[PDB]
RNA sequence: AAGGAUUGACAUUCUUGAUUUUGUGGGUGGUGGUGCAUUGAUGCCCUUGUUCUGGGCCACGCGCGCUACAC
């Protein structure tokens, strides 16, 4: 039972990874920004010194990886850069483990535009047009993580909404900062825990709040 | 770790072709992102921000390390890398 | 030896380039140093002592007499008019807040 | 004879890089034989960091007379051998900033560039590299004005509507004799060159942005003449906005 | 302060001096 | 819980001393390690070629 | 206090001695 | 504002002449890449690039004794 965003009936989870820093860069040789491999090129363009920072969604793999939702099919995870773009993931990528590999996989995000695989039916990752609103099923609950929004268990968040036809949830992976939240879709924020979470425990923690929701 | 000649790593999948093979070991065996991964989270979860955890890990050459609540492991790898280096061949990490 | 190559090919290019420059200013300050007042001896003995230009100046004259000017610095739509407007507005509206908020 | 170090001087100005100049090549405007001197040092050869000094120079001792005797022949031609002969066409910030040093003196510019760069060989290419940098730093706002009353009145060259269009949007304060000029501009273009030539969207943007905000000596013929010139010329791009400016310039 | 530095400097030249007047080696052992 | 960041040397080298910032100390510390091997080997030599 | 802000670079050597 | 603006300065003292000069305002600044026929308001990323000063090498190990460091 895989997941596209062509079958809007169907109840889901779906995970936005908002306002990510993945930056592709001109060296004959193709590199992206990170804030660990090079810091002259972000001071010659004039950039922050954090913010550069693609190991938060790549530390963000394990909700497309958090197994008993993702093994039960019903995740999907879209990603929302700072440069405005929307990358689709497939729910049964096999996401590369190492930074390494991650930072060689930017072929997406510069020259193959969407990729197949070996036997090349079933696209993976694609590079999408905004907004996200109407990618996302029918009903869909209007949800960004915050931290002074109020706390609730996610649990009881999940439970009490009977039949909306998915959860969507907006997750800042940046450094630093504010997400959009009255700039697109969220009305209302949802805070987790009473700590500041980074992005990728935040997703966890509802993640593992759905499969004991959903009964894994 | 690892010598190279000058320099010192930590054995990666990556940072070399047949390092591990000329070990002996197979290079399939020397992950260490994933025990940077896990301790990662660990000390991310709310339960370690409560003071309710605290991490050990045990290598497989048998070295059994104590990490702290109060630590910030650092959030890319090689920095990391460079952390456990340090800490292997030093026994010991102040703040 | 790539490190190599490439510190000592700049290192070569970079010395030619430094001696080529300090020939160059050497010979400005030696032919200056031989030709400033030194052409004095030459100075004496080899010496040497437009209707559509007016049309051009008349118009220039003319214009200077008599012209006019231009209504207001651009052009661009009402609908424009209306989303700059809105722009301003929603601008000071969220400033007001920000300021009553803090 | 002539005092001859300008061998020196030639070999060093072939490819001077920084630093100080000769002072014979200083107060060369205070001889009386500066083109019989350097007609004997003939650079052919040159370096473009002493193309701009020596047009820095020259705009010190320019006149007509002195403009016709150095820019009007060798260094406007080697501006044109160093545009033909990049092959990218990247005419340098040392040949831009040469121009914009030679800009100052308005006396007789029109005659220092602009009358021998409409002889021959101006693509639309140079045409709006050209524009670019007339449009770039500071004009003579008479000399615009008598500019756009003579290169109107010149024969039709595409190179001359890109001038005159970048030339109007200036965003100038328009005296009478250049409106008069655009409305006999109209009266040129009639079937004038409608059935000798087609004009595309170039001279389409070109006449719109005159009719952009250039209306407010206008009356109520000359909107009449306007309103066939676009009924004449639909294109896509006209009828609202063009209806726009017709109802709201003025006398 | 220095002056330790500088008599060691001395120190060592002594030594070396020393090591050249008979026949000896700097570090050459092989293991 | 408070979070303190690790103090580390980047490029470590356990075969090389660690990099004191005082050029004065680490270089009476570099030449007394000097002197010490130089003298011993010199009176090994000296005592053994006596023998 | 570090809420993921991560543990800020230290400088290289030779970046601390070109100066 | 030549009864003096700015240009060239023979270190202070004369060879250029409205390009003025100063405010009040204000247009962003195009030597750009990418389908189309090889000149065509074309979807999609950038504007505010010239001349000198660039370097660490492929404090040795082991070990007995002694000394530090513990309400």
């Amino acid at each position: 039972p895989v997941l596209t965003s062509k079958d809007k009936i169907t109840k889901r989870m779906i995970v936005v990874l908002a306002m990510a820093s993945l930056e592709t860069h001109k060296i004959d040789k193709y590199v992206l920004l990170n804030c660990d491999d090079h810091q002259g090129l972000l001071k010659k363009m004039g950039r922050d010194i954090s913010e550069a920072r693609p190991d938060i969604t790549h530390q963000c793999l394990l909700t497309l990886l958090d197994s008993p939702i993702n093994k039960a099919g019903k995740l999907q995870v879209y990603i929302q850069t700072s440069r405005g773009i929307l990358i689709e993931v497939n729910p049964t990528v096999r996401i590369p483990r190492t930074f390494k590999r991650f930072s060689g996989l930017m072929v997406q995000l510069l020259h193959k535009l969407s990729i197949r695989s070996v036997n090349s039916e079933e696209k993976l990752l694609k590079v999408i047009k905004n907004p996200i609103t109407d990618h996302l099923p029918t009903k869909c609950r209007k949800v960004t993580l915050s931290f002074d929004a109020p706390v609730i268990r996610v649990q009881d968040y999940i439970e009490k909404l009977d039949d909306d036809e998915s959860i969507c949830v907006f997750v800042g992976a940046m450094a630093r900062g504010k997400d959009n939240f009255a700039d697109e879709y969220v009305d209302e924020k949802v805070g987790l825990s009473n700590y500041p979470l980074s992005a990728s425990v935040a997703c966890s923690k509802f993640c593992h709040g759905a499969e004991d929701a959903w009964n894994i | 770790t690892h010598k190279i000649s000058d320099k010192y790593v930590l054995l990666n999948c990556d940072d070399h072709q047949g390092l591990l093979k000329k070990m002996g070991r197979d290079i399939s065996e020397a992950r260490p992102d994933i025990t940077h991964q896990c301790l990662l989270t660990l000390l991310d979860s709310p339960i370690n921000k409560a003071g309710k955890l605290q991490v050990y890990i045990q290598t497989s050459r048998g070295i059994l390390i104590e990490v702290n609540p109060t630590v910030r492991i650092p959030r890319t790898f090689k920095r990391f890398s460079g952390l456990m280096v340090q800490l292997l061949h030093k026994l010991s990490i102040r703040s | 030896k790539k490190t190599k190559a490439e510190v000592m090919k700049e290192v070569i290019a970079k010395s030619k380039f430094y001696k080529q420059e300090r020939q160059k200013a050497q010979g400005i300050m030696e032919d200056q140093i031989d030709n400033l007042d030194d052409n004095f001896e030459d100075v004496m003995s080899e010496l040497m002592m437009t209707d559509l230009d007016k049309e051009y100046d008349i118009k220039v004259k003319e214009l200077q007499l008599d012209k006019r000017a231009a209504p207001s610095d651009r052009t661009k739509t009402e609908e424009e008019k209306n989303a700059e407007a809105e722009e301003k507005k929603r601008e000071l509206e969220q400033q007001r807040l920000d300021r009553m908020n803090g | 004879k002539v005092i001859k170090a300008y061998t020196t001087v030639g070999s060093i100005l072939k490819t001077w890089t920084h630093g100080k100049l000769p002072k014979l090549f200083k107060v060369i405007p205070s001889l009386r034989n500066w083109q019989d001197v350097i007609y004997v040092t003939n650079p052919e050869e040159w370096s473009p960091h002493v193309v701009y000094e020596a047009t820095k120079l020259f705009v010190s001792n320019l006149t007509a007379k002195e403009s016709q005797k150095f820019i009007n022949l060798i260094l406007l031609e080697r501006f044109r051998d160093n545009i033909e002969t990049s092959e990218d066409h990247s005419l340098n910030y040392h040949i831009y900033r040469a121009v914009k040093k030679s800009l100052y003196k308005p006396s007789a510019f029109f005659k220092g560039f602009l009358f021998p760069l409409v002889e021959t060989g101006c693509n639309v290419r140079e045409a709006t590299i050209a524009g670019s940098v007339l449009a770039k730093v500071s004009v003579p706002a008479l000399h615009s004005s008598a500019a756009l009353s003579y290169l109107l009145r010149l024969p039709f060259s595409p190179p001359t509507t890109v001038f005159i269009k970048i030339l109007l949007d200036k965003k100038y304060a328009l005296p009478y004799q250049t409106v008069d000029d655009c409305v006999y501009y109209f009266m040129r273009f009639r079937i004038g060159e409608d059935a000798t030539r087609v004009l595309p969207v170039i001279w389409h943007k070109a006449f719109l942005t005159f009719a952009q905000r250039y209306k407010n000596d206008i009356t109520q013929d000359q909107r009449d003449f306007l309103l066939e010139t676009v009924r004449q010329r639909g294109h896509k791009d006209i009828g609202p906005e063009i209806r726009r400016e017709l109802l709201a310039g003025a006398s | 302060h220095t002056l330790a530095n500088n008599v060691e400097s001395k120190l060592r030249d002594d030594l070396e001096r020393l090591k050249k007047i008979r026949a000896h080696r700097g570090i050459r052992h092989f293991w | 819980i408070p979070t303190h960041a690790p103090k580390y040397e980047e490029n470590f080298n356990p075969d090389k001393k660690s990099y004191d910032p005082d050029r004065t100390r680490s270089e009476i510390n570099k030449m007394k390690a000097q002197l010490k091997k130089e003298r011993k080997f010199t009176m090994k030599e000296i005592r053994k070629d006596a023998k | 206090t570090d809420r993921f802000k991560g543990d800020d670079d230290i400088p290289y050597k030779e970046r601390l001695f070109e100066r």
